[PDB]
RNA sequence: UGAAGCUUUCAUACU
């Protein structure tokens, strides 16, 4: 359900509905990295929207601390397809 | 085209790990190695039974899981003191029974000279003098026969200890014929 | 059942730990057994203490007989007329010296024991001669303060 | 009721130790001790 | 003849609890054959109440439907703490409150904190 | 002022409920003294509700003014108001306030809230065990180090 | 049936009885909690004061 | 004095001890972890800091009463040592020294 | 002493 091609330098964004809670473990303690996506996921009318539900993008996305020390956030775009 | 279990304990170097399904392994003598490594926990047993894991029997009636010692001396059960709850969770920490790694649960594995004063009160016997002689009834037997083989270097007042020895509930006292201070440690 | 040592007459303050400390300073006591009761649910006074060698069983046996172990006969062994709550620590040859001095005995005596334990039950019978030794028995025995045990002498079968 | 074998456990469920059986309410401990397991547990500890 | 008894007084039961259901004037109709029932019923066998008033805040928190929460599906919630408490229990009023009548104040008491619960919890 | 601003924290706008939230806790963190207590607890209580807010802004002004009012009014009466609370209410209620026990744990040392939340675990009954659980997770996931 | 249901009665008054005693020592507890309110909030105030000095 | 540690290649220390009177070396402590190790140097009495090829630095500490006397539960020894030190220093260690 | 599995028309509970 993870897009998982290998990234670059497109931010990843979240919607108003689910801001501030991680895309890999939905959790809503700590944030710490800067989520990236691939160039697929962010191409055209794709810009700016959000990682999960595909909508208007208002956030930053984030993966949390917990993911991030489990590296998790070495696996690839988290674009849900 | 299969070993046998008398064949395969035949060529390892360790038989008494071989059971009765490591013949039936694509490699075996893998398996039986693996299983002979110094280390390496094996598996949780309940793989064949039939009725998976834990449950089994109801039998048993558990109490409520009883509060650690300092926190049931905090008497929770009004006024209430917060420097006692700290000074006491801090102060009064206690380190419960660990386990070992190698250790494993399983469902039946929660099941399977010197006297006490409560046993010298009940017993009858009264408390050690300053300068006399107060045996117990154990001791005029082995006065009388001889010291125990099983235990030469017990020492009893009266035989072997002097009775200026006797203090308080210590009848006896075993005798057995360096830089012990570790290197780093918080003053 | 050669290097244990079967224990009698234990009261409430005994446990399964304190017969071990109490037995430590003998011999090197490996294990204690209390079998519980099944209307109580605690000890019927009888246990065992599983030492290492036979040597340390002999000696906590000839050590720790006719104690005075919490107000109770404890004593340690190798594991018509009706006596009751008579002390472990008689045997069949003491027990028929001290009847010998109230009457003549018929034959040796007997004492029943647990079929568990098998060291001591509490109950014994013995047979005596003639009905006056009975008597005396019934007068006197009846009553007499024993080794720390108060005993009780009875008709086993008596006709109206 | 008075039977040895229904009990009441620390979560609170009643459990019949006799059939090794959870149930959740007084009416189906009923319900079981009218079965065939309880009856047949009884004929066993009959003996 | 007891059996002969029990059918016909399960057939008036069934009679009654029809009339009933099918018809407030509708808990009169049903009242009425409950009584009916009732009366058959203890000719077939021969062949101090306490009451406490709870008040209802209602005048307080009008957009609460209070006697929808006590009274339950097809009434289930209310039987079950009649049954529960021994108690008989009467929404009265427009003020609206619940009249708890029993054999004994205990009951009364265990029925009067069981409505006062789940007024709270609404 | 407060009991005049207390009526306010009902307003559905998100910019009056932030910014009343956070007046009612710079009061309850400064001018703790001047309030009776018992109205400290109805704002807690009545804040409770707003953890399920759909705005982070409000969920977090919402956790830095529960933190505030619990450092104020001590976490003895609140930890057993919360904890009554965790036995009688549906899911979503039920999960804030394990929100709310982390909270009052973090700000208020875990020392004063642990022995009072075992000793609820020795209560004999199903889904209550569950609910120590569960509220034990959030705890740790909360608490982290 | 009628013995039984005589004695059920009986357990049944006690228990009546039971819950109006713990329906009232409920409210007695309140009582004993709020009036012993200020002096708790003070402690948990002296508390903090002292936990902050050291 | 008492006792001998060795190091092995692969697993990390044991604990022998020289019967003087029975002339004995006894085995009574292990360790749980497989170490390579390069160098050793003995603390005190009961401690011991090891080196590794891969670049990390350890320390072993006995547990307090064992027995000292002796006369496997992992396939190895029946007592263990705890690991109270584990560090990453990035480059091998071959030497090891208190002073 | 012990081994309580599988299925549905049951019926009853929790998500
Ligand atoms: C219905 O919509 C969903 C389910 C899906 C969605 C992604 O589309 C939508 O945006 C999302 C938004 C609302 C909800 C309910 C989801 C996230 C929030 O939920 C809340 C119910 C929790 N409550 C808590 O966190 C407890 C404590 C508080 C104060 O936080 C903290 C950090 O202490 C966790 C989470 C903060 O929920
Ligand atoms: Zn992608
Ligand atoms: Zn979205
Ligand atoms: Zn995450
Ligand atoms: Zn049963």
């Amino acid at each position: 359900i993870f897009c998982r091609k290998q990234a670059g330098v497109a931010i990843g964004r979240l919607c108003e509905k689910c801001d501030g809670k991680c895309v890999i473990c939905d959790s809503y303690v700590r944030p710490c990295t800067l989520v990236r996506i691939c160039d697929e996921c962010n191409y055209g009318s794709y810009q700016g929207r959000c990682v999960i539900c595909g909508g208007p993008g208002v956030s930053d996305a984030y993966y949390c601390k917990e993911c991030t020390i489990q590296e998790k956030d070495r696996d690839g775009c988290p674009k849900i397809v | 085209n299969r070993f046998t279990v008398a064949e395969l304990k035949q060529l390892v170097a360790r038989p008494d790990v071989v059971e009765m399904h490591d013949v039936t392994a694509q490699d075996p003598k893998l398996l039986v190695h693996l299983k002979a490594t110094r280390n390496s926990v094996p598996v949780p047993r309940h793989w064949c039974f039939k009725r998976k894991y834990l449950q089994g029997k109801r039998g048993i009636e558990k109490p409520p899981f009883e509060l650690p010692d300092f926190i049931k001396r905090t008497g929770i059960q009004i006024d209430i003191d917060y420097q006692k709850l700290h000074d006491a969770f801090f102060k009064w920490q206690t380190k419960p029974k660990l386990t070992i790694h190698g250790d494993l649960y399983y469902e039946g594995k929660e099941f399977e000279g010197d006297l006490s004063d409560e046993l010298r009160i009940s017993l009858g016997m009264p408390v050690g003098p300053n300068a006399h002689k107060v045996p117990p009834p154990w001791l005029i037997a082995m006065q009388r026969y001889g010291p125990p083989p099983s235990y030469p270097n017990l020492k009893i007042p009266g035989l072997n200890s002097p009775i200026p020895p006797l203090y308080g509930d210590v009848f006896g006292t075993n005798a057995a014929e360096i830089d012990r201070t570790p290197w780093g440690e918080l003053e | 059942q050669d290097a244990t040592v079967y224990v009698g007459g234990l009261d409430e303050k005994v446990s399964e730990p304190l017969l071990w400390e109490l037995f430590l300073q003998a011999g090197p006591v490996v294990n204690t057994h209390m079998p519980k009761d099944r209307v109580t649910g605690q000890h019927q006074g009888y246990g065992f203490v599983e030492f290492l060698s036979e040597e340390d069983a002999d000696y906590a046996i000839k050590i720790m007989n006719m104690i005075k172990l919490y107000g109770k006969p404890i004593r340690v062994n190798k594991a018509n007329i009706f006596i009751g709550n008579l002390d472990p620590e008689i045997d069949e040859k003491l027990l028929y010296d001290t009847f010998s001095a109230f009457g003549v005995i018929l034959q040796t005596p007997k004492i029943m024991r647990d079929p568990d334990t098998g060291n001591s039950k509490g109950y014994a019978f013995i047979n005596f001669a003639s009905f006056d030794a009975s008597d005396a028995a019934i007068e006197a025995m009846n009553g007499q303060y024993l080794c720390n045990r108060p005993i009780t002498v009875s008709y086993a079968f008596k006709k109206d | 009721n008075k039977d040895p074998y229904f009990m009441k456990n620390h979560l609170g469920s009643y459990e019949c130790k006799l059939c090794l059986t959870l149930h959740n309410n007084e009416g189906s401990y009923l319900a079981h001790t009218q079965g065939k397991k309880h009856q047949t547990n009884l004929a066993r500890r009959a003996a | 003849r007891e059996q002969e008894r029990a059918y016909i007084v399960q057939l008036q039961i069934e009679d009654l609890t029809r009339k009933l259901r099918t018809g407030t004037r509708e808990f009169r109709t049903r009242k009425k054959l409950e009584e009916e029932r009732h009366n058959l019923i203890t000719e077939m066998v021969a062949l101090t109440r306490v009451s406490d008033k709870v008040m209802i805040p209602q005048d307080e928190y009008p957009e609460i439907n209070f006697v929808g929460l006590l009274i339950g599906p097809r009434g289930n919630t209310l039987k079950n703490i009649e049954k529960e408490c021994n108690a008989k229990i009467m929404i009265r009023g427009k003020p609206l409150h619940a009249l708890v009548t029993a054999n004994t104040m205990e009951n009364v008491k265990k029925a009067v904190e069981q409505i006062r619960n789940i007024l709270k919890q609404g | 002022l407060l009991p005049r601003l207390t009526p306010i924290l009902k307003n559905r706008h998100e910019k009056v409920q932030e910014n009343c939230i956070d007046l009612v806790g710079r009061i309850a963190d400064r001018g703790a003294e001047y309030v009776s207590a018992r109205e400290w607890m109805r704002i807690c209580f009545e804040l409770l509700e707003l953890l399920k807010a759909h705005k982070k802004a409000i969920r977090r002004a919402t956790v830095n003014t529960f933190g505030y009012i619990a450092k104020a009014i001590g976490p003895h009466d609140v930890l057993a108001t919360l904890l009554n609370n965790l036995k009688v209410q549906e899911r979503q209620n039920r999960v804030c306030t394990t929100v709310a026990i982390a909270i009052v744990a973090e700000t208020c040392s875990p020392f004063t809230v642990l022995p009072a939340l075992m000793n609820e675990y020795r209560v004999p009954e199903l889904n209550v065990q569950n609910g120590v659980l569960k509220s034990l997770s959030f705890l740790f996931e909360y608490i982290g180090e | 049936r009628e013995a039984k249901e005589m004695h059920e009665r009986k357990r049944q008054r006690e228990e009546e009885i039971e819950a109006q005693e713990k329906a009232k020592r409920e409210r007695e507890w309140q009582k004993n909690f709020e009036e012993s309110r200020d002096g708790r909030v003070d402690s948990w105030r002296n508390f903090q004061a002292n936990t902050k000095g050291k | 004095g008492h006792r001998v540690i060795v190091s092995d290649v692969q697993e990390s220390f044991i604990w022998v001890r020289y019967k003087r009177n029975e002339n004995q070396l006894i085995i009574f402590a292990d360790d749980t972890y497989p170490r390579w190790v390069t160098t050793a140097s003995l603390l005190d009495y009961d401690t011991v800091a090891g080196a590794d090829k891969f670049g990390n630095i350890c320390v072993v500490r006995l547990p307090p009463n064992t027995n000292d006397e002796v006369d496997g539960l992992l396939n190895g020894a029946s007592q263990k040592a705890e690991v109270i030190m584990n560090y990453h220093v990035g480059e091998t260690v071959l030497s090891l020294q208190k002073t």
